[PDB]
């Protein structure tokens, strides 16, 4: 499964 | 950006047997950007209901694409795999060797 | 054998032809078994291996809600980009972004993964250490300035020490009937007459699980790692790979050449000739 949280470039 | 020109491959699933029922795939690899218009032919005629595998990439980002339909070879019909993207002046056309 | 497990992401603008398009495709070694394409009518993350479907209904709502997060953040970042290399607003562009780990057989973390590329052209990836950066140009210093001071780096590693080897491994049993399980690759030599001066030989490999495989030509046991043609690998369509490699020999001299398959599938490396 995937990460919960991305960041903005 | 640095666009790259795909590589083509068109090949049967299994080898190819002539009355035996059998899947014409065309693999098209390390090309940017993604937007690509791939159509097998058939004895020159583009054929309709050709599935389409989803976008995805190599380490070296670059898209790689599988094109696939069932078919039921026969010697005296010719397939082939054309393929037109940004870094082509005109569309390529790959005809299916059954030796490769 | 060795395992891993990716996450895809492209991102394609298309100024005049609605949001960005975004496509996500998840990978248990060269087994597909997610996508998400935001071009699908009502898009959730769907299954593409039987081993997945088990997953109940809160593994899948939590997936669609990540791609769609995901598919939004994209579309502030191809923005944030515009600004970040002066660029117009006309043109289409690429934001590709690839995640995961590599477990060996211990099933420990061999290596963690999360870059990203703008344009085709490598952006920022986090170091192998899983706590620094490379950035590859004065934009993506802005973003290692940014995740920096997020400690971004910290939660990566916190997700792929942690949960992607935890799901993995857990992958790797549900579907330990095929992804543990390699497929051997049958293997053949063809002899193609060019001409009446020279033919070619062609070594074959056929139906192979996983993609890894390394075919050679050698000359009386010496790699003709310059003469020989070898095509990428490639999808059969049902799963397994194929490939060949292949030499242009002159008649006569073709029984100096072997070729050598290796595939962890098989238990020793193949020699193989033409045989008439
Ligand atoms: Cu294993
Ligand atoms: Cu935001
Ligand atoms: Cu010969």
């Amino acid at each position: 499964r995937r990460k919960w949280r991305r960041w903005h470039l | 950006m640095i666009q790259r020109t795909p590589k083509i491959q068109v090949y049967s699933r299994h080898p190819a047997e002539n009355g035996k029922s059998n899947f014409l795939n065309c693999y098209v690899s390390g090309f940017h950007p993604s937007d690509i218009e791939v159509d097998l032919l058939k004895n020159g005629e583009r054929i309709e209901k050709v599935e389409h595998s989803d976008l995805s990439f190599s380490k070296d980002w670059s898209f790689y694409l599988l094109y696939y339909t069932e078919f039921t070879p026969t010697e005296k019909d010719e397939y082939a795999c054309r393929v037109n993207h940004v870094t082509l002046s005109q569309p390529k056309i790959v005809k299916w060797d059954r030796d490769m | 054998g060795s395992h891993s497990m990716r996450y895809f992401h492209t991102s394609v603008s298309r100024p005049g032809r609605g949001e960005p398009r975004f496509i996500t495709v998840g990978y248990v070694d060269d087994t597909l078994f997610v996508r998400f394409d935001s071009d699908a009518a009502s898009p959730r993350e769907e299954p593409r291996a039987p081993w997945i479907e088990q997953e109940g209904p809160e593994y899948w709502d939590r997936e669609t809600q990540i791609c769609k997060a995901k598919a939004q953040t994209d579309r502030e970042d191809l923005r944030t980009l515009l600004r970040y290399y002066n660029q117009s607003e006309a043109g289409s562009h690429t934001l590709q972004n690839m995640y995961g780990c590599d477990v060996g057989p211990d099933g420990r973390l061999l290596r963690g993964y999360h870059q990203h590329a703008y344009d085709g052209k490598d952006y920022i990836a986090l170091n192998e250490d899983l706590s620094s950066w490379t950035a590859a140009d004065t934009a993506a210093q802005i973003t290692q300035r940014k995740w920096e001071a997020a400690r971004v780096a910290e939660q990566l590693r916190a997700y792929l020490e942690g949960e992607c080897v935890e799901w993995l491994r857990r992958y790797l049993e549900n579907g330990k009937e095929t992804l543990q399980r390699a497929d051997p690759p049958k293997t053949h030599v063809t002899h193609h007459p060019i001409s009446d001066h020279e033919a070619t030989l062609r070594c074959w490999a056929l139906g192979f699980y996983p993609a890894e495989i390394t075919l050679t030509w050698q000359r009386d046991g010496e790699d003709q790692t310059q003469d020989t043609e070898l095509v990428e690998t490639r999808p059969a369509g049902d799963r397994t790979f194929q490939k060949w490699a292949a030499v242009v020999v002159p008649s006569g001299e073709e029984q100096r050449y072997t070729c050598h398959v290796q595939h962890e599938g098989l238990p020793k490396p193949l020699t193989l000739r033409w045989e008439p």
